[PDB]
């Protein structure tokens, strides 16, 4: 009735692979391992496709030509998974077998995505805003604030329009943090973390 | 026994504040470190009952202890605004290797050293009690994590907030009684309670998904043991963090009520 935790024992010893969609398979697939890396690989699906649901257009409904070799080079390049994980999807798309593909309307749904994420995970007591850049939108930024309010109706992200030139990032993004709800300086363009 | 409800998102304020009139719930459970950067007495305004403090991603047990201490801090002020009844967070795996987990893992519980003096280290700041919650185990840590959690107490002084359904979600899980938490139960005064859901491809691995109606296995636990919940001050608090719909949520309450009633 039970499954068989099979090779391994406690969460511990899966830590490695729960991020890993091509060693799911090294776990028995009657096995407790195989199921709980299952749950972690769809955590990272669902986080990725029901926020940006328009990469599926991309990808077709399985999401497997982004998920699977996107999975792949994250660990790759050692990437964090941090805030900044849908900015880092959009980059590798750039250089996928997709890149012709993109446009604005992939581009501010990954760019809303990130400052999302940020605002509401970051614990930062000194940062109450990121600001997003991208070559792909001159002149403007996305902004995402943590809440001050209980009573706010306003999203917590924006896309804000800059009256003085923007200087466009070095990479396809850029952020700055703000400490307090005001944009009252510009630090230059940070580049991604990771 | 107090029936309490988290409350995570600022839109379901109207909901919420409509539970505490008609006296579905007694209590509220902040998410706290979710509101960190409010005016803290605007938090006190809106809810006309107690409340209590439930820390997410404090992430105690890894993160630097600069921001550990400025969250500290902050959280110092909204202890002394709000005055919870009771300050609680999590004994949580976020981060392997530099690379964070998006559903967040069991900690070893061979671990003991390293979570004791984490654990010191984050209750200290904090300046109260800290009550420290069991996990939804999937693999077999599930029968290490009682004796873990009583030894820990003993320690280091923190509480334990049960969370009836996590233990059943071990139990499904991994075998592991919900009989083996017998001493936290009548010891602590604060409990959770939730739905729990399935992995996709293996409606038997239970996971931790508050999103629905709770289980029959979960009120049966309950209802068996009400004499060693409930207790003088004893709270429970019903957590629901998606399909967050007044009716549902209202079932569960009034489920919750019937096992515990006001006298
Ligand atoms: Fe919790
Ligand atoms: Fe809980
Ligand atoms: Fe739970």
């Amino acid at each position: 009735s039970l499954l068989p935790t099979a090779p391994v024992r406690i969460d511990a010893d899966l830590y490695d692979d729960l991020a890993n969609p091509a060693r799911q398979s090294l776990y028995p697939r009657d096995s407790r391992g195989f199921i709980r890396i299952d749950i972690s690989l769809r955590a990272y699906w669902h986080t990725l496709f029901d926020t940006c649901p328009r990469l599926l257009e991309l990808s077709g409904p399985s999401g497997g030509a982004i998920f699977l070799p996107f999975m792949a080079w994250a660990r790759e390049n050692n990437l964090a998974f941090d805030w900044s994980f849908f900015l880092w999807v959009y980059v590798w798309l750039q250089q996928s077998e997709f890149r012709e593909r993109l446009d604005e309307d992939q581009l501010l749904p990954v760019m809303t995505a990130s400052a999302t994420r940020w605002l509401m995970i970051d614990r930062d007591i000194d940062a109450c805003q990121i600001v997003l850049g991208s070559r792909s939108l001159a002149g403007a930024a996305v902004v995402g604030a943590k809440i001050d309010s209980i009573h706010c109706r306003l999203e917590q992200v924006q896309q804000v329009a800059f009256a003085a030139p923007l200087p466009l990032p070095d990479g396809e993004f850029g952020y700055f943090l703000t400490p307090g709800f005001e944009i009252d300086h510009f630090p230059g363009w940070r580049p991604l973390p990771r | 026994m107090q029936i309490g409800f988290n409350f995570t998102l600022t839109g379901t304020l109207d909901m919420v504040q409509q539970m505490i009139k008609e006296r579905k719930i007694d209590y509220v459970e902040m998410l706290i470190d979710n509101f960190v950067h409010l005016p803290p007495e605007q938090i006190a305004d809106s809810f006309d009952c107690p409340v209590a403090f439930h820390i997410m991603l404090s992430k105690y047990l890894e993160r630097d202890r600069e921001a550990l201490a400025a969250l500290g801090k902050r959280l110092r002020r909204f202890i002394d605004v709000m005055r919870p009844v009771y300050v609680s967070d999590h004994i949580l795996y976020f981060t392997h290797n530099g690379r964070s987990l998006f559903h967040l893992g069991e900690i070893d519980y061979g671990e003991y050293d390293h979570v004791r003096s984490k654990v010191e280290q984050w209750q200290d700041m904090l300046g109260t009690r800290l009550y420290l919650e069991n996990y939804p185990s999937i693999m077999d840590g599930a029968w290490d994590a009682p004796s873990f959690y009583e030894r820990l107490s003993r320690e280091t002084g923190v509480g334990v907030l049960f969370d009836a359904s996590n233990a059943i979600c071990a139990q499904n899980n991994t075998g592991a009684p919900v009989e083996l938490w017998k001493k936290i139960i009548e010891t602590t005064r604060h409990f959770h309670v939730a739905g729990y859901g399935t992995a996709f491809i293996e409606p038997r691995v239970k996971a931790d998904t508050h999103d629905r109606e709770m289980a029959e296995d979960t009120l049966d636990f309950l209802s068996r043991m009400r004499t060693s919940f409930d207790k003088p001050g004893a709270t429970i608090t019903y957590e629901r963090d998606f399909d967050i719909d007044y009716e549902s949520i209202s079932v569960d309450l009034k489920r919750l009520r019937d096992i515990f009633p006001c006298v």
